[PDB]
């Protein structure tokens, strides 16, 4: 029992905001504060439909899952697409620079 | 890979960037007792750069993209830098099945060439940038390429960004939550210094 | 308990041969008869390590999830990258052909 | 989303193709008794094209890969098709800053032009192709892209399939397990019938 409530719920897109001081990276990043980064979870079994976005592979492993669960996993609800957010931050020797840091926040997710 | 614990998320040096998405609580904004010039321009020192830098944009007034295409091709006419070599290699020699005394004519050689070269050329737009309050100098000047057409023959490739240099900027930090303790510090802020055609 | 024993062991590729009579798709599928197609699973805990092959996002949600496990779950060992396989099938009109199927091997996993 | 309910994978049109794994259990292999030409023939009928097909392919006897650039390179000399619009459509006419009354010459025009032709023509070569026991005819003519240099200038792209047809030749299917009842029937086998030049 110990886990989320994501069982009846399909694979989807969820708000989560980060906020940097809680995770104690104040001290490396000095803006933004935080960023909405968003995660995905639900389920992805059979049968799956287009809205899920799956790759073949998931689909064959779905399949596979139905019939013999104990042979392989249900495939997982995961990004297909994130984007970049642009950070300020100390770097190695200390200095502060500014760049982007890619693949930080969801925009969608799928059965992988 | 060059980090073994990946427990914070790397930083990447593509370009271009989208900038800051600043938080608007007014306790972060630097208020006007060290709002001023003077020390700011001390501070900065050697940093200062008037071609780059600004409290006041001259991009400022005393449809506008047909004019970006135009600007793009004009800048294109006189392209900067030598001639690329793989352009510069080229003799257009191999004719008749791989091959005449000469397919085309030495005249028509740089010629061919130097049109290959301006279409193919990926200028560097420029633009101000306003970078904010939490920033000094405020107003930036910022590279760009053109994207509006392909560099290529035949069509597919783009122009994207291929060198950078960084400005060296100040930055009104706030140490604790809430903006107390704050101060100008170097930042290094990226621009765009070269252009190249890409896939 | 529920699960397959994944808990210990860390995100990694495993393999499973897939036999189409078994999913019942041998009168869609003549040949091949069947493929290597391999699955992931495992653990994407916190710390994660560069063989992890984890993206931005997911780093930063490990993160969040080791400090209230509650937020978010962790994220999951998925595929990173897949290989086509050729299929000889009979289509909607019922016409036999050749095909690339895209996505259907796993060949690398990670924490997405 | 063209299929609601996604339970099985679906099949994609990207060229080219790697052929079947095929499992070597002698079952399935077709034996000696309806492995006979003339009802073979007959069975596949007008399907029958000699100039893609063969018991016995001519690619035989009586490195090899600079031969492959040599060919490529006098097959791009004389590009089939029209001339591109793309190319066609080039008068190399804006020369001072966006032109002169002409920045080249007309005869300079079409060699400029049939340069650019040959250099982004990508053509397609042939090769006979073993399908093994189970497809009858059993060798095939198959097409492909020339992908060892860049299509483009500048160098980026590459040639990749563009178009394509389908070849009809027989396969030996076994309905039960084991390889039990056995025969031939039609399929549609996909051949590379244009490249061109792509990122
Ligand atoms: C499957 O893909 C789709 C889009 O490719 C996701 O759909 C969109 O994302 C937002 C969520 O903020 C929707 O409001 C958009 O309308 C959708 N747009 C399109 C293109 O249809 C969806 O997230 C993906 N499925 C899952 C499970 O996330
Ligand atoms: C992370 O990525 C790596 C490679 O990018 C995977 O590593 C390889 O795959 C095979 C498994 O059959 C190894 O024997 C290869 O040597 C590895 N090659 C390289 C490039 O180092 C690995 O699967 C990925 N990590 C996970 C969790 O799967």
């Amino acid at each position: 029992e110990n886990s989320s409530s994501d069982q009846r719920q399909a694979c989807k897109k969820h708000e989560l905001y980060v906020s940097f001081r809680d995770l104690g990276w104040q001290d490396w990043i000095i803006a933004p504060e935080g960023y909405a980064a968003y995660y995905c979870e639900g389920e992805c079994a059979f049968p799956l439909n287009s809205y899920m976005n799956a790759t073949n592979h998931a689909i064959v492993q779905t399949l596979v899952h139905f019939i013999n669960p104990e042979t392989v996993p249900k495939p997982c609800c995961a990004p297909t697409q994130l984007n970049a957010i642009s950070v300020l931050y100390f770097d190695d020797s200390s200095n502060v620079i500014l760049k982007k840091y890619r693949n930080m926040v969801v925009r969608a997710c799928g059965c992988h | 890979m060059q980090h073994y614990l990946h427990i914070r998320p790397a930083p990447s040096d593509n370009l271009p960037l989208v900038d800051l998405i600043e938080h608007p609580d007014p306790i972060f904004d630097p208020k006007e007792k060290d709002l001023n010039e003077t020390l700011l321009r001390s501070l900065l020192g050697g940093h200062y750069d008037p071609g780059f830098m600004a409290t006041s944009p001259p991009e400022d007034r005393p449809g506008g993209a047909e004019d970006l295409a135009e600007l793009d091709q004009l800048l294109r006419q006189r392209p900067s830098g030598a001639m690329p070599s793989e352009i510069k290699g080229l003799e257009f020699s191999e004719g008749l099945a791989q091959g005449k005394k000469q397919r085309l004519s030495k005249k028509l050689r740089r010629k061919l060439q130097m049109w290959l070269w301006s279409q193919t050329f990926c200028p560097v737009l420029y633009a101000w940038n306003d970078l904010g309050s939490r920033f000094w100098p405020r107003y930036v000047k910022v590279g760009s390429c053109f994207s509006k057409r392909s560099c290529s023959v035949p069509e597919g490739m783009v122009c994207k960004p291929s060198k950078s240099v960084h400005l060296t900027v100040l930055r009104w930090r706030c140490q604790r939550r809430g903006g107390q303790r704050c101060g100008w510090i170097p930042i290094q802020y990226p621009i765009i210094s070269e252009c190249k055609c890409s896939c």
